[PDB]
Formats: structure tokens, C-alpha cells, sequence
């Protein structure tokens, strides 16, 4: 059962990446922004310490929500959403793209 | 130190008021509201469209 989903899902995949170069693009975008928030949250791990609580919380919210921002361009990029173009996705994702970054400076 | 009904008297002020300056009010607000409507125009006929 699961290897016939798991190598189907693979090969379905993979095809998906090779068609379009903008998929590869983002996936290599969204797999080092998980690496930041790994090993950012190692450094709490490692040394039990908690002091600037603040200046720990904004880092990790700067991972998750440029991620999440990340998925929702690709499900918006793949199928078009009726009354929305390709040129209309973008520009809303570079204004609240543009928001999270000043709210993450005042924080810290 | 004037006290109440030893010290009450006058006081003479002369001045002048030009019939120029008589009609400057209307002509202030009617210049503000000029210079209102006329934002509306730019801000409403100017291409904001971000598709062809
Ligand atoms: C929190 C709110 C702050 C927003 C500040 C900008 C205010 C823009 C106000 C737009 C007024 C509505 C007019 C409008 O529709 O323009 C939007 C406009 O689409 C956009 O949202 C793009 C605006 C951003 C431009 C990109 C530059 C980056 C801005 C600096 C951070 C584009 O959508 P349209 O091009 O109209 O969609 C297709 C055309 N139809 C006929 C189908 C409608």
C-alpha cells in the first residue's frame, strides 16, 4: 500500500519540480528556513537558559511565518484562484511580506 | 491698584479696516476648498491597475 503512494508520490512529484523552474526555487528557499529555526532552537536546548525571552520569540516567528507566507504563493501559483492573476498574488505577498519584517524589528 | 466707581472712564482705540481686506474670510475658505477638490481629481483619475 504505502510503497506504491510513497513511490507514486515521488515520481508525480518530482515531475511537478522538473516541469516549472519556480517550484525548485521555493523549496530550496523553504528548506533553510526550517535549518534556521533547528538550530536556533538547539542553542535553547543546549544551555538551559532563558533571559531574553523577547529576542528568542521573534527570530522564531520570523521562521514560521516567512514559511507559511512561502506556501500560500505556491498553492496560489500552481491553480490560479478565480479573480486573482499571477500578478496580483505577488504584489499582495511583497506588501504582507514587507509588514512581518518591521513588526520583527520592534520586538527584539 | 484702580478702585470701583472712582476709576471707571474710557478707552480710545483708532484704527483703520480697508474694504480689501472686508472679503479676504470667504475668499480663505473658498481657497481651501479649491485646493480640496482637486486631490479627489488626481487621486481618483490615475492608473493603479496591476494586470494589462
Ligand atoms: C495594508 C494596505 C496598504 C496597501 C498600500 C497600497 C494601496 C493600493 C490601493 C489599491 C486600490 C484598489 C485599486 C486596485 O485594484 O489596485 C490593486 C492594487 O493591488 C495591490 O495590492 C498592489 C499594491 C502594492 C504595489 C507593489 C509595490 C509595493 C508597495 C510598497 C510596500 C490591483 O488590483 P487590480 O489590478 O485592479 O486587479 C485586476 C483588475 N481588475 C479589473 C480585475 C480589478
Amino acid at each position: 500500500d504505502f510503497q506504491e503512494t510513497f513511490k507514486t508520490s515521488k515520481r508525480a512529484y518530482f515531475a511537478q519540480i522538473e516541469k516549472y523552474p519556480k517550484l525548485k526555487l521555493i523549496d530550496t528557499f523553504c528548506f533553510f528556513l526550517v535549518l534556521l529555526g533547528v538550530i536556533q532552537c538547539t542553542f535553547i536546548i543546549l544551555i538551559r537558559d532563558n533571559f531574553p525571552f523577547n529576542a528568542f520569540l521573534a527570530g522564531f516567528i520570523i521562521c514560521v511565518g516567512q514559511f507559511v507566507l512561502l506556501m500560500s504563493l505556491r498553492l496560489q501559483l500552481c491553480n490560479s484562484f478565480p479573480g486573482i492573476s499571477k500578478n496580483r498574488a505577488f504584489a499582495e505577498f511583497i506588501v504582507a511580506s514587507l509588514i512581518l519584517h518591521f513588526v520583527c524589528l520592534h520586538f527584539i | 491698584n484702580l478702585i470701583s466707581q472712582v476709576a471707571n472712564g474710557q478707552v480710545l482705540i483708532k484704527y483703520d479696516y480697508p474694504k480689501s481686506s472686508f472679503f479676504k474670510k470667504p475668499l480663505s475658505i473658498a481657497c481651501y476648498i479649491f485646493t480640496a477638490l482637486m486631490g479627489v481629481f488626481v487621486l481618483k483619475t490615475l492608473n493603479m491597475n496591476v494586470t494589462n
